[PDB]
């Protein structure tokens, strides 16, 4: 007999309002970014490098606040936020994605991205279709708010993270938030939506795995040019590598 | 490693 206990329904509050607090979702600020460009050789780069450094101290932002997440040692703090910021920006992106023209729409034209800039921030399909039918997979399970959020704190508080310490410690964690999770669909999601949903959701943590290797290869490629590295920030050549 | 950045980020 599943019931959502008072602490549960503590957790979901406080990551409904992280989130709240994390993403404005009037994209006021991408005036502060250096301007987009399209029309050839990298000029989206300057722009969304901007956008996703702006992107990663979201995400940290939000990470912070996770129930649990401050008991970490910072080297773990560190490694959780390091490996999962990529996964976290192409999840909470989702909330942008639209199916009908397949693009992020951030309020306006100009903050209005699809695959042709993204391209031109120096991504090929190898990346981009395996993006797209990820924002595609996950639009279509119309998630509940509160399963966004949970699903987002459950990417980043991962055990199996190359360099975490106290994996014990970050598993305990995570199973908090995994075991609020799967008592939030049973009580609060209907059928049909509700069907294997658990299970869904954690196959779309999997796709970020492969999406993650696969951006960290594109990135690693596209970094390796100084006059490319030139143009990110220091955010995310310290979060993705120098 | 150092992550001088993220670290203050991450400060209480
Ligand atoms: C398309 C995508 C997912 C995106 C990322 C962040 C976005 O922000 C706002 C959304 O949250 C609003 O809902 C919108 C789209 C993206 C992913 C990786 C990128 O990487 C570029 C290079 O690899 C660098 C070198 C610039 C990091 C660029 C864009």
């Amino acid at each position: 007999r599943p019931k959502l206990s008072e602490e549960q329904q503590h957790i979901i509050a406080i990551l409904l309002d992280a989130h709240h607090k994390t993403y404005d979702p009037t994209y006021a600020d991408f005036r502060d970014f250096r301007p987009p460009v399209r029309m050839s050789p990298l000029s989206m780069l300057p722009h969304l490098a901007d956008l996703v450094s702006y992107s990663i101290q979201k995400v940290i932002g939000f990470a912070k606040m996770i129930p649990g997440f401050r008991d970490l040692t910072s080297d773990d703090q560190i490694v959780l936020l390091k490996s999962s910021a990529i996964e976290v920006i192409m999840l909470r992106s989702n909330q942008s994605f639209t199916m009908d023209d397949m693009s992020w729409d951030c309020g306006s034209q100009d903050y209005k991205y699809d695959v042709t800039d993204v391209s031109k921030a120096g991504h090929t399909l190898e990346l981009i279709e395996p993006l797209i039918k990820f924002q595609v997979g996950l639009k279509k399970l119309n998630l509940h708010e509160e399963e966004h959020v949970l699903l987002m704190a459950i990417c980043i508080v991962s055990p199996d993270r190359p360099g975490v310490q106290d994996a014990k410690l970050v598993e305990a964690i995570q199973d908090r938030l995994s075991n609020t999770l799967q008592t939030y669909i049973r009580c609060r999601h209907p059928p049909p939506g509700s069907h294997q949903l658990y299970a869904k959701m954690i196959q779309k943590l999997a796709d970020l795995r492969s999406l993650n290797e696969e951006h960290s290869k594109q990135y690693r490629s596209l970094s390796f040019q100084p006059e490319n590295s030139m143009k990110l920030t220091p955010l995310v050549l310290e979060v993705f590598g120098n | 490693k150092n992550h001088p950045m993220l670290m203050n980020l991450l400060k209480d």
